[PDB]
């Protein structure tokens, strides 16, 4: 039974936590930071890969492609302006209309 | 096949002292045996060194069950150190209730018995040599085979075995000659002859005779009807000091 | 007749057998398997070589129990069932990792009276004639694969049952060595065994009559153990007490050195009693000692050294029954020795080295001369068991 | 021979089985998703240590990742984001 497992959360706790652990971001670290970053982690997770299934049903297409990624992240506008200044790789530009 | 159990004795001891008072605390009769015989150690003469006496009783009323039968063969001397031995077959209540009577009655304490291969070996020679009623000794021979378990640490040989056709056996006795001893010049000796194996300095575990008996250190086991007087004899010599 | 069986067949094999077998698999070589299995017959699995090699890799990187991918390759990969090439290549697998579970039994090949036949065997040809005379009677599929590490060619012979899926029966290995007239195959008594032996031996002579003869009675494990012991090698004829002679390092070259030649320096020797004082018996030197006990080994292992803890000899043996005749006075005496171990030589050694058995009247045979074999001996002679 | 690739790759197609299995991913989508997880998770885990070292604390406890990420992320989904991570910080204590 792993902390994951009690937790719930498909991404690793453990993980987070020597991660944390080994970046020197505090002196000490917490116990509740893991789970709570790991939480979060999985919830933007599980919501840009909805979103981008969600773009690929309107693209009648079983494959998805960065294209499709880069549809899911600008049409949602508010993707869009958290994720401004990132470029992705192959995924081309909006039509105009 | 029966099994004897072995026995010695401390102190020569009475027996037939009582047979009137060693029944009613068993409750049937017991009938008494008085034997003596000639045992010669030497063809040529025998000294007053083998004058031994032997005892034999049963406890039983049934001759129908032949399971549970028991007898006990008392046999021994009066001027060595030990005076004398016991054996028993069977195993019953009635193999032990006597032994106690005579537990607190003598103060003669019990220890089983101990074989080696000075001794093992010699047992069979005893076995297959014969007496008439004319007192002419012959031999009837025995195709033995002998077991060997030799402790080791891999188990790398854990047990062999060695088996010699007693037709063969009788062509090595001839080749000594005349002898009382076949197995201390015909047999014995020719395995350290031919294969270079000390017998007795290797662990053995039994020496098995052409189904007359069966030979081991922990218990002697026979087919024949009763044990023999020559059998009796080498071994008391055998635990004398 | 198309009784031969394809490379996709699936038998109805049980799912708690062949779970047993990837149980004594290591995990390093299931991943191995499985990505070689995709790219062969592929698999239920939704996806492409990466998307599978990536999702395997991670069952190594999270150190997933072999329990989990056991289950994850019988009922999510190969649901169905499980391809005759799969169980052939787990069977190999198994036979590579533990050499010590197999027997095997020596068998001689012999063309015309008595001339032996060295096998030449063609990985192509031996296979297709095989199929069409084991296809006329029963359903036949054959896999062959080279050892690592030795120049066997061992091959397994698989044969179906309709009782509908096939029924599958108990494998028979036959192992062939490169140039030799001996064949290693395995331990059978069936329909099956004397039906697959007789169609190798017409298979592999195309031009004149072979029969096979069993050298041997008694099966020897440890398929590396069987080739020293009677495969092309130079140890064969040469064991026991002569395997000095097998690896020649007591003797140099002639364009050697001639310093180094032990003529100068010699060797350390003991006298050796030949009147009888070893049936009675002081404390030995402990130089004494060390010589004593060199020459048990010298007798036993062949030198000083020993050719191969020390008491392991170089081939262990299981069951050698001797049996011993010498004429005296015009007759016959039969003495028969039968001995039964783990290392039947090694244990006689051990015993020596306890002054238990005089080491100067054992005789070449009891020493481990022509080991493995269990015969008559007369005039010096040793006879092997018809 | 290689030291492992340390990413979230078997996570993240667990996520997507769970969510609906019919569809898969492609190598350069993988690429993506992952270093857009390490560009938040490094966003995040900075932000709360520069948090932390501005009030002298000396730690990082769930206030500040809860304040953290109230910063980093949008309210909309900052909503969302710290209900969820409640959530699970309780139910952990409770487990």
């Amino acid at each position: 039974q792993s902390r994951s497992a009690k937790a719930g959360l498909t991404f690793p706790v453990g993980r987070v936590h020597r991660l944390l652990r080994r970046g020197n971001y505090a002196q000490r670290i917490g116990s509740g930071a893991p789970v709570y970053l790991t939480a979060v982690l999985e919830y933007l997770a599980a919501e840009i890969l909805e979103l981008a299934g969600n773009a690929a049903r309107d693209n009648k297409k079983t494959r998805i492609i960065p294209r499709h990624l880069q549809l899911a992240i600008r049409n949602d506008d508010e993707l869009n302006k958290l994720l401004g200044n990132v470029t992705i790789a192959q995924g081309g530009v909006l039509p105009n209309i | 096949p029966y099994t004897w159990k072995f026995l010695g004795i401390s102190k020569q001891l009475s027996l037939e002292n009582g047979i009137a008072k060693l029944n009613q605390l068993l409750n049937l009769e017991v009938d008494l045996d008085i034997q003596t015989i000639r045992v010669p150690s030497d063809p040529d003469g025998g000294t007053a060194a083998d004058e031994y006496i032997r005892y034999e009783m049963r406890l039983d009323i049934s001759n129908l069950d032949e399971g549970t039968y028991s007898k006990f063969i008392f046999l021994g001397n009066s001027k060595m150190e030990v005076p004398m031995f016991l054996c028993y077959c069977g195993t019953d209540n009635r193999n032990e209730v006597v032994l106690q009577w005579l537990k607190a009655e003598y103060g003669v304490i019990m220890w089983p018995i101990k074989f080696e291969q000075k001794t093992m070996i010699k047992l069979a020679d005893a076995s297959i040599v014969h007496v008439t009623k004319e007192n002419i000794e012959q031999i009837t021979w025995f195709s033995s085979k002998l077991y060997f378990e030799p402790e080791t640490q891999d188990k790398n040989l854990r047990q062999f075995s060695i088996e010699i056709p007693r037709e063969s056996c009788e062509g090595l006795a001839l080749g000594y000659g005349n002898t009382m001893h076949p197995y201390n010049d015909a047999i014995v000796p020719y395995i350290y002859n031919e294969t270079g194996m000390a017998v007795e300095r290797l662990p053995l575990t039994s020496v098995i005779l052409a189904g007359h008996t069966k030979i081991m250190r922990e218990s002697i086991v026979t087919s024949t009807r009763s044990l023999r007087n020559r059998v009796l004899a080498v071994v008391l010599q055998s635990i004398q000091f | 007749n198309e009784l031969r069986l394809e490379d996709n067949y699936v038998p109805t094999s049980d799912t708690l057998v062949v779970f047993k077998q990837l149980m004594k698999l290591p995990v390093t070589v299931l991943y191995d398997l499985t990505l070689s299995w995709f790219a062969k017959f592929g698999g239920s699995f939704d996806g492409d070589i990466y998307l599978l090699t990536e999702t395997l890799d991670l069952l190594i990187e999270k150190g997933v129990r072999r329990n989990v991918i056991v289950n994850r390759i019988l009922y999510v990969y190969w649901p169905d069932g499980l391809n005759v090439f799969q169980l052939a290549e787990i069977d190999c697998h198994l036979m590579i990792s533990k050499p010590e579970k197999f027997k095997w039994l020596p068998s001689k090949a012999l063309r015309g009276d008595g001339k032996p036949y060295v096998v030449k065997l063609q990985p192509a040809k031996f296979i297709e004639n095989l199929q069409t005379d084991l296809a006329k009677i029963y359903h036949c599929h054959v896999y062959m694969f080279k050892h690592p590490s030795l120049p066997v060619l061992i091959t397994r012979i698989q044969l179906f049952d309709s009782n509908k899926p096939l029924i599958s029966r108990r494998p028979y290995y036959v192992a062939f060595p490169l140039n030799s007239p001996i064949i290693f195959h395995s331990v059978d008594k069936d329909i099956y065994a004397r039906l697959v032996l007789q169609s190798i031996s017409r298979t592999i002579s195309e031009r004149e009559t072979i029969i096979f003869k069993p050298v041997q009675k008694i099966p020897v494990k440890s398929i590396h153990n069987i080739m020293t012991l009677l495969g092309p090698s130079r140890f064969a004829e040469s064991m026991g007490p002569w395997e000095c002679y097998a690896s020649a390092n007591f003797e140099r070259s002639p364009l050697h050195d001639y310093k180094k030649h032990q003529g100068l320096t010699g060797k350390k020797v003991m006298v050796r009693e030949f009147d009888d004082s070893f049936l009675n018996d002081g404390k030995e030197e402990p130089e004494i000692r060390r010589l004593r006990l060199e020459k048990n080994m010298i007798k036993f292992k062949g030198s000083a050294n020993g050719v191969m803890s020390r008491y392991s000899s170089l081939v262990p043996i299981e069951k050698v029954g001797f049996t011993l005749k010498n004429e005296i006075n015009s007759r016959i005496i039969t003495i028969k020795l039968k001995f039964n171990g783990n290392d039947i030589f090694g244990g006689l050694h051990e015993l020596c080295d306890k002054n238990l058995i005089n080491i100067d009247k054992v005789p070449g045979w009891l020493a481990g001369e022509n080991g493995s074999f269990s015969g008559t001996i007369m005039n010096g002679d040793f006879q092997r068991e018809q | 021979s290689k030291a492992r690739k340390e990413t979230y790759s078997s996570y993240i197609y667990k996520v997507l089985k769970q969510t609906h299995p019919d569809t898969g991913i492609s190598q350069k989508s993988m690429s993506i998703l992952n270093s857009f997880v390490n560009d938040i998770f490094e966003r995040i885990a900075t932000e709360a240590s520069k948090l932390a070292a501005y009030n002298k604390k000396s730690t990082i406890s769930a206030r500040e990742i809860q304040t953290a990420v109230r910063l980093i992320l949008p309210g909309e989904l900052a909503k969302h984001a710290v209900s969820e991570g409640t959530r699970a910080v309780t139910k952990y204590s409770s487990s």
